[PDB]
C-alpha cells in the first residue's frame, strides 16, 4: 500500500499489540489473482494451501506479532555514540585547562598541604568523626 | 446629532480586501504610517542611546 | 535484512567506550588537574609553627 | 506577506511558534551564562578577576532561564500551540492582545542585556534585595533597566494569563464540562491564575524599589523608617507561586506523555490529578516565608511556615503515584519523549524530597544560602522543567512541523544530558552540607573536588545542547513527512494532520449532551 | 439593605435619579459647605531638620534637583529649611 | 461488578451473535485485550467461529497471535489454549501462526 | 419623564451578531452556540450531525461523567459508530449556508 | 466560512507598536532619571497614545460597525475585564501591605510612633471627606446612567453620565489642590512615600477611569450603544466602582486610621 | 571547617548543631526510603509484557497514598518543631557580643563593661603564613569563652550580610536598622570558621568569620589587652 | 508514528558536515574570548 | 540592687529574635530617667540600670547617632 | 499422550503486582534500616563516646601548646 | 492566503539544507556567543 498525507481524516492501519484488529486492511486493491484468492476464502479453509493462507494474512496485516515485537540492536549504537560524545567533551576540558586556566594558588603545593594538615590536626578539626578522629594522636599516624 | 451608524456599517462591511485598521481610507493610512515611523525611528534612537550609555565618558 | 544497528552497533559500542575511557583517564591524570583529595592516610603532617 | 504573517499575527499557532524560537534563542544565552559560572568555579582561584562581573553573570543566568527560556516556551509556546487544539477552539479569545504578549518579550530581553552592558551591570542575585539593589550600592542605570525588563515580562504574562483563563472557560464546545478537559489544559489554566495573582504584587514591590532608587521614597530604607524585609515579603509572595508556575505546565505535559506512550486512553485518577494541581496552586500562596527563615522572624511564624510548606508533599505525592499508576499495565513504547518523562518523574522526586528537608526552618538555618539550595532547585528545574520541555518538544515536534526527528539521535541526546546534569548537580549537595555558600566566585580549598567535578559535568550538558541543535537541523534537512499517528481518538490535537492548517475548527466539533 | 426608604415595586432609572438628586448630590453640597468653613489657611509647621524627613539620596530629575514635584514654598521646607 | 462466569458468558454470547458484523468483531477483540486476563478457550472458540461466518481467515490467525501475546512470560498458557481449541482448529481449517511460519522474524 | 432615543439590537445589530440574533429568534443554531441533544444513537435513530463540508469532527462522551472524550472524523455516507461505545452518528448537509 | 460565533481578528500592527512604545517609555524613563533627557520618553508616550487610539478604534469598528461581537465574544470580554480588574486589585494590595507594614511597627528612626514625629497629617474630616462624598456620589449617578441606557432613555443617560464625569473631574482637581497644600512630600520618609505613591496611583486610575467614561459619553452621543448591547459602557462602570472602592480603602486606612 | 571530600555536615561544636545532625539523619532515612520505593516501583512498571490498558478504579488506592505521606510528614515535623523551639528557648546569657556587617568585613563590639570593638578582615592570600587557610583566616578573631551562653546581636551598617558559623548551627542575617539575636554555646575550645551568607557585593566571597573559643580567664585577659 | 522516507536524505557524510559546523559555531567564538581572557584582564 | 551585672537579662517584653525595640526602649528610659533626676537636682544613679542594658544591647553607632541627634535637637523620640 | 493442566489465566498482572509490592517495601525499609544502623546509630554512639571521657581543659591545653590561639600562648 | 503544510508554517526557509544550516548557526551561535562578548566588554571597560 501507499498511505498519503491528505488521508489523515480517514481511518488508518496500525500494527499495535494492544489494537490487534485495525480499522482497515493493509492492502485494499486486489489483483486478478488476489480477487480469486478472496473468493477461495469463502469456501472451506482446509482447501487453502499454506502459501495461500500466508497471502491471506499478508493482505490483511502488515507485520505479524513476532515481527512487530522484535527487539533490535539500537541500544548498542545509542550507548556507543553517548560514550563517544562524552569522551569528546574531555577534549574541551583538556583544551580549557591548557589555554584558559592559569596556575592554582600556592596553598595546594605539597609542603603547604602537609603543614596545613598539621595545623588542622593541631586545632582538632572535626575531632568526633570527620577528620581529626582519623588521626592517632598517641602513635602520631593515620588510624589504620 | 443624528444616528449615522448605518452608514458606517455600510462603509466598514465593504468587501474590498482591506484590514479593519485601513478600511476608513486615506486618514487610516497616514496615521498608520506616522505611528510606524515614530516607533521604528524611536527604537533606532533607543539603540543609539544604549550603545552610547554602554561606554564610560567624561 | 540487517539495519544500521546490525552492521555497526558493535563497532560503535566498542570504539565509543574505548575512546571515552582513554580520554577521560588521560584528562583526569596527566594534565595537572588539582583534585585536592582527602589528606587522610595520604599526607604526612609537617610542622607549621 | 511575511510582515503580515509574522509581525502582525493574530493566529495561535504562529504566535506559539514565535514563542518557541524566542525561548530557544534565550536558552542559548542562559546556557552560556551557566557555563561561565562553572568555568569560574572549575578550579580554585579567580578566572574573571572581577566578582562584580561574576555577580552579574549569576544574576542574568537566572532571569534568562526563568523569564526568557522556561515561561515563554511552556506557557507561550506549548500553551498557544496546544490549548486551542485540545479544546476545539478556532483560536485564543483575544488573538490580537495575544500577539502583544509575545512582542513585549524581545524589548524586555533587550533591557535585561542593556543592564548588563551599562555601568558595572546588576550584580544583585535574581532576588534584587535592597540595600544592595539600592541607588548607593548599585548607583546608575543597571538595576533600573532590570526593573523595567521585569515590568514588561510582567505585563506580557498578565495579559497572557487573562487570555488563557478566558479562552479555557469560554471557548470549549457547549457540551464539554471543565471536567472533560485534558490535564495539559487544566495545568495552563491553573498556572494562569497563579500568574494573575502573583505578578502584580511583584510589579508593586519592584515599583517601590524604583521609586526608592529615583524618587527619594524610603519604602526599604531604614533612614526614612522603611524596612528592607518588606521587599523580601513582596518578592517571595510572588516568588513562591512563580516556582509552581514554572512546573505546573510541565506536570500537565508529563501526564499526556506518560499516558500516550503507555498506550492508555486516559491518565489514572483524572479528578485526583485536577485536585492535586488545584491544591498545589492554593497552598503555593501561603508558604513564601520559608525563603526567609534566617531574617529574624518570630518562632511561631517559623513553625507555621514549616508546617504549611510540608503539606504540599501530599497533593504532589498523589500526582507522582498517579503517573506510576498510569504506567501500570501499559503497552510501553520506549520513545525518546517517554525517556524524558521517566527521568522527569524520578529526578523531580529527588528535588522534591530535598525541598522537604529545607522546609524545616530548624535545619534550614544551616542549609540556607548554601549550595544545598542550589542542588535542590536545579533538580526540579533542570531535570524537571527542562526534562518536561524536552519530552514535550520531541513528542509534539511532528505535530508543529510535519517532520519527524531521528529517534536514535534523540535517544543519544537524552543519555548525554542525563549524565551531564547529574554529574553537575549531584555533588552540589555535599558542597551545601559541608557549608559552601551560594553566590561565591571562589571557595576554601577543601571544596575543590566537588566543584571540579561539577564544572566537568556542565561541559557534558553543553555537548548535549550542541547535539540538540544538530538533531533539529537534521529533521528539517531530511524532511521525513508524517503519515500516521496512534491514539488520535483520545488526543484531539493530532486530528487535523501535521502540521494542522492555519485555521482549524472553522467548523467547530460536534459534542452531544445526552 | 435599608436605612429609611421603599422603591422596589416599579422603579429603575427613576429610582436612581431620585437617589442622585435627593441624596447623593445634597451630601456633596453638605461636605462642600463643611469644607468651605474650615479653609482660610494653616500655621506653617515649625522647621526642625529631622533626618527621617526631606530624604535626598539622589537628586530629583527636574529643576534644581532639590524640589519635589508639587513643592509649596509656604509649607514645604527644603533640607536646609524654608525658602526666603 | 460481575463474576468470572458472568464475564465469560457475556463474551461467548457477544461473539455468537449470528449476524455479528466486521466492526463488532474488531471492537470485541480490541476491547477484550484491554483486560488483565488471557481469554478462556470458550471465548476464543466463539471469536474464531465469528471469523468463519465473516469469511475472514486472516483475523482468526491474528486472534491466536494475540492470545499468545497476552500470556506474556507465562509460556504454559498458549499451548494449553491451542490444546483446548484443537477440535475447532481442525473443524474449520484454521492454521496456527506457528504452522504458517508467522512466529519467526 | 422618559424619552427614547436609544436604538435597539433589532434596529441596529449587524453582521454575525445579527445572524445569530435572527436564527435564535426562529429557534435555529447555525453558529453552534448550543449543545445538540443526543438521540438514541441506534442504527435507525442516529445522532444527526450537521455540516457544511463532507466531514466533521465528533466528540463522544460515551457515559455521563466520563472525563475523556472520544474524537473521530465523521464522513458523509453511511452512519459511523463511536469506536468506544458504538453510538451511531450520521452526517447531514448544509442549512447553515445562506 | 466559519460556523462558530467567535472572532478571527484581521492581522494587526498595534501589538507591535504597543510593544515598541513600551520599550520607548521605559528606555525614556531610564534616560530621564539618569541623563536628564525627556525626548525618548515623549516619543514613547506619543506612540503609546497613537497605539491605544487606533487599537481601540478598531475594536469599535469590529463591533458597532461590523457586527463581530456575538453573545459568545461578548461573554469573553466580560471575563477578560473582570480578570483585569482582579490583577489591579492585587497591584493595590502591594501598597496597602507596604502601608500596614510600616505603620503597625513604626521604627526608632521615625520616633517609634505613627504618624512619625514631624509629620502633620491632613484632617480626614475636611477635604478627604468631601473627596469620599464625591466618588460615592458618582457611583450613584453612574448607576442612574446605566438604568437610563437599559430603559432606552438617551437624554437621561447623557445627563447621568455627564454628572458622573463632572464628579470625577472635581475629585481630581480637589486631590491636586490637596497635594499642593500638603505640608509633607513624597521625600518625607516612609509616611510621604506610602501616602503619595498609594494615593497617586489611585489618582492616575481616576484619570484613566474618567477618560474611559468620556469615551463612553461620545460613543453615546454618536448612538453606538443599544439598550442591550453596550459592553464598553459596562466595563467603564465596573472600572469606575473599582476606583471608588479603592478610594474607600485608602480613606479608612491612610487618612483616617493612619492619622 | 570543612575538610576535603566531605560528604555531610561539619562535626557539631554545639548541642544545637548535634541535635540538627541527628534530626538530619532521621529525615534523610525517610528520604532514602521514599526515593528507593519510587525507583523500585518505576522499574517494576516497566519490566513486564503483561498489559491492562482498560480503565482502572482510583478511589481506594488514593487513601493509602494520601494517608501514608501525612503520617510520614508528621514523623518529620514533630521533632523538627521540638528543635526549633529549643533553638529559641530561654537563655540566661553571661555575655552579649555585637557583630556589625560592612562591605566587606565584620566588626565586633563587646560592651557589657568596657567599650571594646575592632574590625576583622580576611588575610589576603599572599600574606598567609604556612599552614594557614586560603579565604578563611582573619587578622582579628572573635575571642569568646567556651562553655558559656553568649548572646550574639547581628546587624549591618550598610547592605545585607549574614553572619554564619556551620559547626555551631548558626546563621542570622545582618540587616541595617535591625538587631537580630542568636545564642551561641560551644562545648569545646578551638577555632571555628564561617562565611558571609547573604550576597553583599563584589567581595561577598571574602569576609569570613573566625571564632576563637578559650577558657574564661584567657578571655578576660584578652579583652583588657584589646582596649 | 509513521513517516514517508526522507524527501531530501541527509547522508552520513552530510551529517558529519552538519554536526561539525554546528559544534564549531558554538566552540569558536567562545574559545576565542576565553583564550584571550588575560589580554582583557590586562585592561 | 542587682550588681554583679554580667549582661542584659532576658526581657519577656522582647521575647523574639528581633531585639531592636529592646535597645531602643532602654535608651529612651535612660534619658527620660536622667532628665527627671536633673529637674529635681536628684541623683542620676537611680537610672544606671537602663544605661547598662542599653550599653550592652545597642550598637555603638546607633547610640552615638542618637546622642548627636539629641544635642542637635533632631532626636525623634519623646524625652 | 497427556493433556496440559489448566493454568491460571486471569489477573496475571495483578498477581505480579501483589507479590512485588511486598518486595518493594522490604527493599525500601531495608535501605532505611541500613541507614539507621550503619550511619545514624553509629553517629549517636560517636558523640556519646567522645564526650563521656572528654576534658575541655586538657583539649585546650594541647591546643595552647600547639600554638594555635591569638589570645593564649 | 498563506502557504500551508510542512516547511511552510515557519518564518524561515527550509528549502535548502545548507542555507538552513548557515541560518541556524547564526541564530543559535549568536545567542551562545552573546554572554562571552558581554563579559569581554565589561572587562575592557575597566
Ligand atoms: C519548579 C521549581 C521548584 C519546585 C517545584 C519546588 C518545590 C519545593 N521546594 Fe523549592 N526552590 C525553588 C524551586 C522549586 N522548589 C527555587 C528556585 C528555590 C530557590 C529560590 C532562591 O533562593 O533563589 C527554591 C527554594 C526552596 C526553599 C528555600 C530554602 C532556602 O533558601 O533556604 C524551600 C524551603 O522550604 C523550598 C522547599 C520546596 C518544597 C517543600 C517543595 C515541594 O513543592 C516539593 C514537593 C515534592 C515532593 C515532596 C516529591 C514528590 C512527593 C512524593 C513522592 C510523596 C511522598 C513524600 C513525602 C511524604 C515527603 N524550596
Ligand atoms: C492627582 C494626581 C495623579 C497622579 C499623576 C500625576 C503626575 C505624575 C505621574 C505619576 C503617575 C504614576 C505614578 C507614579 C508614582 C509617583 C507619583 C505620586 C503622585 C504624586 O504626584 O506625588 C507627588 C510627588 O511626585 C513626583 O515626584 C512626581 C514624579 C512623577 C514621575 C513619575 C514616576 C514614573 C514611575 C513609573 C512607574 C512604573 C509603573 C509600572 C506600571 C506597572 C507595570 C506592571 C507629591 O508631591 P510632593 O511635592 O512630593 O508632595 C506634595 C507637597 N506639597
Ligand atoms: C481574605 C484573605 C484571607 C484572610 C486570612 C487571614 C490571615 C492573615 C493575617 C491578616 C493580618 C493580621 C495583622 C494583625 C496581626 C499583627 C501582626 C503585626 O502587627 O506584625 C507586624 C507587621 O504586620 C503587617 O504589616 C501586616 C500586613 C498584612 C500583610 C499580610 C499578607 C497577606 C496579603 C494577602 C493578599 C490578599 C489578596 C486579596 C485582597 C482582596 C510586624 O511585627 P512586630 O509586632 O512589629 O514586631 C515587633 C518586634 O520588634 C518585637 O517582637
Ligand atoms: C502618564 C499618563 C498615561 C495615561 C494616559 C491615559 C490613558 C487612557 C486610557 C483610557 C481607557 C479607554 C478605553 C476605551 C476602550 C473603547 C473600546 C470599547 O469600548 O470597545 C467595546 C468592547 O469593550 C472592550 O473591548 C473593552 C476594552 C477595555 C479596556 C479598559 C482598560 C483600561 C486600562 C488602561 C491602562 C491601565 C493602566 C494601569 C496602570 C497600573 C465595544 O463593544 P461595545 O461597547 O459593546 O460596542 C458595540 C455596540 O455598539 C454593539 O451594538
Ligand atoms: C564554555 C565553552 C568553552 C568552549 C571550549 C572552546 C573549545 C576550543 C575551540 C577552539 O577555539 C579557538 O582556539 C584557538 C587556540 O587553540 C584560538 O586561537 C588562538 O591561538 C592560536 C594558536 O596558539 C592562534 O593561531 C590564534 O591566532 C589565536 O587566536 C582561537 O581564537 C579560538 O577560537
Ligand atoms: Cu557580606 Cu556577603
Ligand atoms: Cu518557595
Ligand atoms: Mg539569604
Ligand atoms: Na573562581
Ligand atoms: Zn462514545
Amino acid at each position: 500500500s501507499v498511505v498519503k498525507s491528505e488521508d489523515y481524516a480517514l481511518p488508518s492501519y496500525v500494527d499495535r499489540r494492544d489494537y490487534p484488529l485495525p480499522d482497515v486492511a493493509h492492502v485494499k486493491n486486489l489483483s486478478a489473482s488476489q480477487k480469486a484468492l478472496k473468493e477461495k476464502e469463502k469456501a472451506s479453509w482446509s482447501s487453502l494451501s499454506i502459501d495461500e493462507k500466508v497471502e491471506l494474512y499478508r493482505l490483511k496485516f502488515k507485520e505479524s506479532f513476532a515481527e512487530m515485537n522484535r527487539s533490535t540492536n539500537e541500544w548498542k549504537t545509542v550507548v556507543g555514540a553517548a560514550m563517544f560524545f562524552i569522551g569528546f567533551t574531555a577534549l574541551l576540558l583538556i583544551w580549557e585547562k591548557h589555554y584558559v586556566y592559569g596556575p592554582i594558588p600556592h596553598t595546594f603545593e605539597e609542603e603547604w598541604v602537609a603543614k596545613q594538615t598539621k595545623r588542622m590536626l593541631d586545632m582538632k578539626v572535626a575531632p568526633i568523626q570527620g577528620f581529626s578522629a582519623k588521626w592517632d594522636y598517641d602513635k602520631n599516624e593515620w588510624k589504620k | 446629532f443624528e444616528n449615522r451608524v448605518a452608514e458606517k456599517q455600510k462603509l466598514f462591511q465593504e468587501d474590498n480586501g482591506l484590514p479593519v485598521h485601513l478600511k476608513g481610507g486615506a486618514t487610516d493610512n497616514i496615521l498608520y504610517r506616522v505611528t510606524m515611523t515614530l516607533c521604528l525611528g524611536g527604537t533606532l534612537y533607543s539603540l543609539y542611546c544604549l550603545g552610547w550609555a554602554s561606554f564610560p565618558h567624561k | 535484512a540487517p539495519d544500521f544497528h546490525d552492521k555497526y552497533g558493535n563497532a560503535v559500542l566498542a570504539s565509543g567506550a574505548t575512546f571515552c575511557v582513554a580520554v577521560w583517564v588521560y584528562m583526569a591524570t596527566q594534565i595537572g588537574i588539582e583534585w585536592n583529595p582527602s589528606p587522610v592516610g595520604r599526607v604526612t603532617p609537617k610542622e607549621w609553627r | 506577506m511575511f510582515i503580515n504573517r509574522w509581525l502582525f499575527s493574530t493566529n495561535h499557532k504562529d504566535i506559539g511558534t514565535l514563542y518557541l524560537l524566542f525561548g530557544a534563542w534565550a536558552g542559548m544565552v542562559g546556557t552560556a551564562l551557566s557555563l561561565l559560572i562553572r568555568a569560574e568555579l572549575g578550579q580554585p582561584g579567580t578566572l574573571l578577576g572581577d566578582d562584580q562581573i561574576y555577580n552579574v553573570v549569576v544574576t542574568a543566568h537566572a532571569f534568562v532561564m526563568i523569564f526568557f527560556m522556561v515561561m515563554p516556551i511552556m506557557i507561550g509556546g506549548f500553551g498557544n500551540w496546544l490549548v486551542p487544539l485540545m479544546i476545539g477552539a478556532p483560536d485564543m479569545a483575544f488573538p490580537r492582545m495575544n500577539n502583544m504578549s509575545f512582542w513585549l518579550l524581545p524589548p524586555s530581553f533587550l533591557l535585561l542585556l542593556a543592564s548588563s552592558m551599562v555601568e558595572a551591570g546588576a550584580g544583585t542575585g535574581w532576588t534584587v534585595y535592597p540595600p544592595l539593589a539600592g541607588n548607593l550600592a548599585h548607583a546608575g542605570a543597571s538595576v533600573d533597566l532590570t526593573i523595567f525588563s521585569l515590568h514588561l515580562a510582567g505585563v506580557s504574562s498578565i495579559l497572557g494569563a487573562i487570555n488563557f483563563i478566558t479562552t479555557i472557560i469560554n471557548m470549549k464546545p457547549p457540551a464539554m464540562s471543565q471536567y472533560q478537559t485534558p490535564l495539559f489544559v487544566w495545568s495552563v489554566m491553573i498556572t494562569a491564575v497563579l500568574l494573575l495573582l502573583s505578578l502584580p504584587v511583584l510589579a508593586a514591590g519592584i515599583t517601590m524599589l524604583l521609586t526608592d532608587r529615583n524618587l527619594n521614597t524610603t519604602f526599604f530604607d531604614p533612614a526614612g523608617g522603611g524596612d528592607p524585609i518588606l521587599y523580601q515579603h513582596l518578592f517571595w509572595f510572588f516568588g513562591h507561586p512563580e516556582v509552581y508556575i514554572l512546573i505546573l505546565p510541565g506536570f500537565g505535559m508529563i501526564s499526556h506523555i506518560v499516558t500516550y506512550y503507555s498506550g492508555k486512553k486516559e491518565p489514572f485518577g483524572y479528578m485526583g490529578m485536577v485536585w492535586a494541581m488545584m491544591s498545589i496552586g492554593f497552598l503555593g500562596f501561603i508558604v513564601w516565608a520559608h525563603h526567609m527563615f534566617t531574617v529574624g522572624m518570630d518562632v511561631d511564624t517559623r513553625a507555621y511556615f514549616t508546617s504549611a510548606t510540608m503539606i504540599i508533599a501530599i497533593p504532589t505525592g498523589v500526582k507522582v503515584f498517579s503517573w506510576l499508576a498510569t504506567l501500570h499495565g501499559g503497552n510501553i513504547k520506549w520513545s525518546p519523549a517517554m525517556m524524558w518523562a521517566l527521568g522527569f518523574i524520578f529526578l523531580f522526586t529527588v528535588g522534591g524530597l530535598t525541598g522537604i528537608v529545607l522546609a524545616n526552618s530548624s535545619l534550614d538555618i544551616v542549609l540556607h544560602d548554601t549550595y544545598y539550595v542550589v542542588a535542590h532547585f536545579h533538580y526540579v528545574l533542570s531535570m524537571g522543567a527542562v526534562f518536561a520541555i524536552m519530552g514535550g518538544f520531541v513528542h509534539w515536534f511532528p505535530l508543529f512541523s510535519g517532520y519527524t526527528l531521528n529517534d536514535t539521535w534523540a535517544k543519544i541526546h537524552f543519555a548525554i544530558m542525563f549524565v551531564g546534569v547529574n554529574m553537575t548537580f549531584f555533588p552540589q549537595h555535599f558542597l551545601g552540607l559541608s557549608g559552601m555558600p551560594r553566590r561565591y566566585s571562589d571557595y576554601p580549598d577543601a571544596y575543590t573536588m566537588w566543584n571540579t567535578i561539577s564544572s566537568m559535568g556542565s561541559f557534558i550538558s553543553l555537548t548535549a545542547v550542541m547535539l540538540m541543535v544538530f538533531i533539529i537541523w537534521e529533521a528539517f534537512a531530511s524532511k521525513r513527512e508524517v503519515l500516521t499517528v496512534d491514539l488520535t481518538t483520545t488526543n484531539l490535537e493530532w486530528l487535523n494532520g501535521c502540521p494542522p492548517p492555519y485555521h482549524t475548527f472553522e467548523e467547530p466539533t460536534y459534542v452531544n449532551l445526552k | 439593605a435599608s436605612a429609611a426608604k421603599g422603591d422596589h415595586g416599579g422603579t429603575g432609572a427613576r429610582t436612581w435619579r431620585f437617589l442622585t438628586f435627593g441624596l447623593a448630590l445634597p451630601s456633596v453640597a453638605l461636605c462642600t459647605l463643611n469644607s468651605w468653613l474650615h479653609s482660610g489657611h494653616r500655621e506653617r509647621p515649625a522647621f526642625i531638620p529631622y533626618h527621617h524627613l526631606r530624604i535626598r539620596t539622589k537628586p530629583f530629575s527636574w529643576g534644581d534637583g532639590n524640589h519635589t514635584f508639587f513643592h509649596n514654598p509656604r509649607v514645604n521646607p527644603l533640607p536646609t529649611g524654608y525658602e526666603k | 461488578h460481575e463474576t468470572d462466569e458472568e464475564f465469560d458468558a457475556r463474551w461467548v454470547t457477544y461473539f455468537n451473535k449470528p449476524d455479528i458484523d466486521a466492526w463488532e468483531l474488531r471492537k470485541g477483540m480490541n476491547t477484550l485485550v484491554g483486560y488483565d486476563l488471557v481469554p478462556e478457550p470458550k471465548i476464543i472458540d466463539a471469536a474464531l467461529r465469528a471469523c468463519r461466518r465473516l469469511n475472514d481467515f486472516a483475523s482468526a490467525v491474528r486472534i491466536l497471535e494475540v492470545v499468545k501475546d497476552k500470556a506474556g512470560p507465562h509460556k504454559e498458557i498458549y499451548p494449553y489454549v491451542i490444546q483446548e481449541l484443537r477440535p475447532t482448529l481442525n473443524e474449520l481449517g484454521i492454521s496456527t501462526p506457528e504452522e504458517l511460519g508467522l512466529d519467526k522474524v | 419623564a422618559s424619552g427614547g432615543g436609544v436604538p435597539t439590537d433589532e434596529e441596529q445589530a449587524t453582521g454575525l451578531e445579527r445572524e445569530v440574533m435572527l436564527a435564535a429568534r426562529k429557534g435555529q443554531d447555525p453558529y453552534n452556540i448550543l449543545a445538540p441533544k443526543a438521540t438514541s444513537g441506534t442504527k435507525e435513530d442516529p445522532n444527526l450531525v450537521p455540516s457544511i463540508t463532507n466531514k466533521r469532527i465528533v466528540g463522544c462522551i460515551c457515559e455521563e461523567d466520563n472525563s475523556t472524550v472520544i474524537w473521530f472524523w465523521l464522513h458523509k455516507g453511511e452512519a459511523q459508530r463511536c469506536p468506544s461505545c458504538g453510538t451511531h452518528y450520521k452526517l447531514v448537509p448544509h442549512q447553515l449556508a445562506h | 466560512h466559519q460556523t462558530h460565533a467567535y472572532h478571527m481578528v484581521n492581522p494587526s500592527p498595534w501589538p507591535l507598536t504597543g510593544a515598541l512604545s513600551a520599550l520607548l517609555m521605559t528606555s525614556g524613563l531610564t534616560m530621564w532619571f539618569h541623563f536628564n533627557s525627556m525626548t525618548l520618553l515623549m516619543i514613547g508616550l506619543t506612540t503609546n497614545m497613537l497605539t491605544m487610539y487606533q487599537w481601540w478604534r478598531d475594536v469599535i469598528r469590529e463591533s458597532t460597525f461590523q457586527g463581530h461581537h456575538t453573545p459568545a465574544v461578548q461573554k469573553g470580554l466580560r471575563y477578560g475585564m473582570i480578570l483585569f480588574i482582579i490583577s489591579e486589585v492585587l497591584f493595590f494590595t502591594g501598597f496597602f501591605w507596604a502601608f500596614y507594614h510600616s505603620s503597625l511597627a513604626p521604627t526608632p528612626e521615625l520616633g517609634g510612633c505613627w504618624p512619625p514625629t514631624g509629620i502633620h497629617p491632613l484632617n480626614p474630616l475636611e477635604v478627604p471627606l468631601l473627596n469620599t462624598s464625591v466618588l460615592l456620589a458618582s457611583g450613584v449617578s453612574i448607576t442612574w446612567a446605566h438604568h437610563s441606557l437599559m430603559e432606552g432613555d438617551r437624554k437621561h443617560m447623557l445627563q447621568a453620565l455627564f454628572i458622573t464625569i463632572t464628579l470625577g473631574v472635581y475629585f481630581t482637581l480637589l486631590q491636586a489642590s490637596e497635594y499642593y497644600e500638603a505640608p509633607f512630600t513624597i521625600s518625607d520618609g516612609v509616611y510621604g512615600s506610602t501616602f503619595f505613591v498609594a494615593t497617586g496611583f489611585h489618582g492616575l486610575h481616576v484619570i484613566i477611569g474618567s477618560t474611559f467614561l468620556i469615551v463612553c459619553f461620545f460613543r453615546q452621543l454618536k448612538f453606538h450603544f443599544t439598550s442591550n448591547h453596550h459592553f464598553g459602557f459596562e466595563a467603564a462602570a465596573w472600572y469606575w466602582h473599582f476606583v471608588d472602592v479603592v478610594w474607600l480603602f485608602l480613606y479608612v486606612s491612610i487618612y483616617w486610621w493612619g492619622s | 571547617m570543612a575538610y576535603p571530600m566531605q560528604l555531610g555536615f561539619q562535626d557539631a561544636t554545639s548541642p544545637i548543631m548535634e541535635e540538627l545532625l541527628h534530626f538530619h539523619d532521621h529525615t534523610l532515612m525517610i528520604v532514602f526510603l521514599i526515593s528507593s520505593l519510587v525507583l523500585y516501583i518505576i522499574s517494576l512498571m516497566l519490566t513486564t509484557k503483561l498489559t491492562h490498558t482498560s480503565t482502572m478504579d482510583a478511589q481506594e488506592v488514593e487513601t493509602i497514598w494520601t494517608i501514608l505521606p501525612a503520617i510520614i510528614l508528621i514523623l518529620i515535623a514533630l521533632p523538627s518543631l521540638r528543635i526549633l523551639y529549643m533553638m529559641d528557648e530561654i537563655n540566661n546569657p553571661s555575655l552579649t557580643v555585637k557583630t556589625m556587617g560592612h562591605q566587606w568585613y565584620w566588626s565586633y563590639e563587646y560592651t557589657d563593661y568596657e567599650d571594646l570593638s575592632f574590625d576583622s578582615y580576611m588575610i589576603p592570600t599572599s600574606e598567609l603564613k604556612p599552614g594557614e587557610l586560603r579565604l578563611l583566616e582573619v587578622d582579628n578573631r572573635v575571642v569568646l569563652p567556651m562553655e558559656m551562653t553568649i548572646r550574639m546581636l547581628v546587624s549591618s551598617e550598610d547592605v545585607l550580610h549574614s553572619w554564619a558559623v556551620p559547626s555551631l548551627g548558626l546563621k542570622t542575617d545582618a540587616i541595617p536598622g535591625r538587631l537580630n539575636q542568636t545564642t551561641l554555646m560551644s562545648s569545646r575550645p578551638g577555632l571555628y570558621y564561617g562565611q558571609c551568607s547573604e550576597i553583599c557585593g563584589s567581595n561577598h566571597s571574602f569576609m569570613p568569620i573566625v571564632l576563637e573559643l578559650v577558657p574564661l580567664k584567657y578571655f578576660e585577659k584578652w579583652s583588657a589587652s584589646m582596649l | 508514528i509513521t513517516a514517508k522516507p526522507a524527501k531530501t536524505p541527509t547522508s552520513p557524510k552530510e551529517q558529519a558536515i552538519g554536526l561539525s559546523v554546528t559544534f564549531l559555531s558554538f566552540l569558536l567564538p567562545a574559545g576565542w574570548v576565553l583564550y584571550h581572557l588575560d589580554n582583557y584582564k590586562k585592561s | 540592687k542587682i550588681k554583679n551585672y554580667q549582661t542584659a537579662p532576658f526581657d519577656s517584653r522582647f521575647p523574639n529574635q528581633n531585639q531592636t525595640r529592646n535597645c531602643w526602649q532602654n535608651y529612651l528610659d535612660f534619658h527620660r530617667c536622667e532628665k527627671a533626676m536633673t529637674a529635681k537636682g536628684g541623683d542620676v544613679s537611680v537610672c544606671e540600670w537602663y544605661r547598662r542594658v542599653y550599653k550592652s544591647l545597642c550598637p555603638i553607632s546607633w547610640v552615638s547617632t542618637w546622642d548627636d541627634r539629641r544635642a542637635e535637637g533632631t532626636f525623634p523620640g519623646k524625652i | 499422550s497427556t493433556a496440559l493442566a489448566k493454568p491460571q489465566m486471569r489477573g496475571l498482572l495483578a498477581r505480579r503486582l501483589r507479590f512485588h509490592i511486598v518486595g518493594a517495601f522490604m527493599v525500601s525499609l531495608g535501605f532505611a534500616t541500613f541507614y539507621k544502623f550503619a550511619v545514624a546509630e553509629k553517629r549517636k554512639k560517636a558523640y556519646a563516646d567522645f564526650y563521656r571521657n572528654y576534658d575541655s581543659m586538657k583539649d585546650f591545653e594541647e591546643m595552647r601548646k600547639a600554638g594555635i590561639f591569638q589570645s593564649a600562648k | 492566503h498563506y502557504e500551508e503544510g510542512p516547511g511552510k508554517n515557519i518564518p524561515f526557509s527550509v528549502e535548502n539544507k545548507w542555507r538552513l544550516l548557515a541560518m541556524m548557526t547564526l541564530f543559535f551561535g549568536s545567542g551562545f556567543a552573546a554572554p562571552f562578548f558581554i563579559v569581554r566588554h565589561q572587562l575592557l571597560k575597566k
